[PDB]
This record gives C-alpha cells, structure tokens and sequence, in this order.
C-alpha cells in the first residue's frame, strides 16, 4: 500500500 | 495531490525544451504507486536487481540494467543512491529514496542531465518529506 503523496513542494 | 499528478506534473513536465519519454514512482517492493501510460512492465527480477545494486554498488554494470526487458549500459551514477543508464542516444535515471523509486526514462534531444535534475530533484522532495 503506497503511502498517502506527500504536499506538493 | 496525487501519485500521478507527482509523475504526470513532477516528472513529465517540460525540462529545457524536453520532455522524458516514460516516468513513474515505484515502491521498493516493486508497486507502481503511479506512473507514465507506457511506463515499461518492470519484472520482478528487474526490481530486484535495481534493489541490489543501490545495496551493493557495481552489480548490474557488468550485466545491464533492464527495465521491460531492455537493456541499458550502467554509466556513472551515485552509489546507493542513483543509477543511470544509457542505450544509445537515451538512457534512465533511477533515484532511490527511502521507501520508493523514482525513474525516468529519456530519449534524444533530452539528455542524462536533464533527466537526472527531474528525477533526483523529485526523489530529494520525497525524501525531505520522509518517503
């Protein structure tokens, strides 16, 4: 399971 | 946010005029978490020797690394960190971070460097935010 996408820079 | 957007407007965006030809973020167990509408099919094998090589330096130069069954030449990277390739005038750049992989994959008129800024910048990101 991917890891929740982090904010966009 | 999205996985996707990461690679449809992280990776896919325009570098000096150019574009990568494929893109995608793989977790090291091998999952797609997103990634180009033709990325190539990673066998299992090939993840696994892309794994081994960040974890021993030098191991698939002597042999190529393969992604869907191509073959690229390993030329200059960072050891346990990035792998590079090259076949012919194209090549990839794969950056390791914590959890996942990042890969781009390059045709002429790009270049080696302007695929190493997009996906080591992006691969950077993720790491810093603790991926």
């Amino acid at each position: 399971p991917p890891p929740p996408p982090p904010p966009p820079p | 946010m999205s996985w996707q957007s990461y690679v449809d407007d992280h990776l896919m965006c325009e570098v000096e005029g150019n574009h990568l030809t494929h893109a995608a973020i793989f977790g090291q167990d091998g999952s797609v978490w997103a990634q180009s509408s033709a990325f190539p099919q990673l066998k299992p094998a090939e993840i696994a020797g892309i794994n081994k090589d960040f974890e021993e330096a030098g191991h698939l130069a002597p042999t190529g690394l393969f992604l869907g069954g191509e073959k690229y030449m390993v030329v200059q990277g960072e050891a346990g960190a990035v792998i590079r390739g090259k076949k012919g005038p194209g090549g990839v750049t794969i950056k390791k971070t914590t959890q996942a992989l990042v890969f781009g994959i390059y045709d002429e008129p790009m270049t080696g460097g302007q695929c190493n800024l997009v996906v080591e910048r992006l691969g950077d990101y993720l790491i810093e935010s603790g991926l």
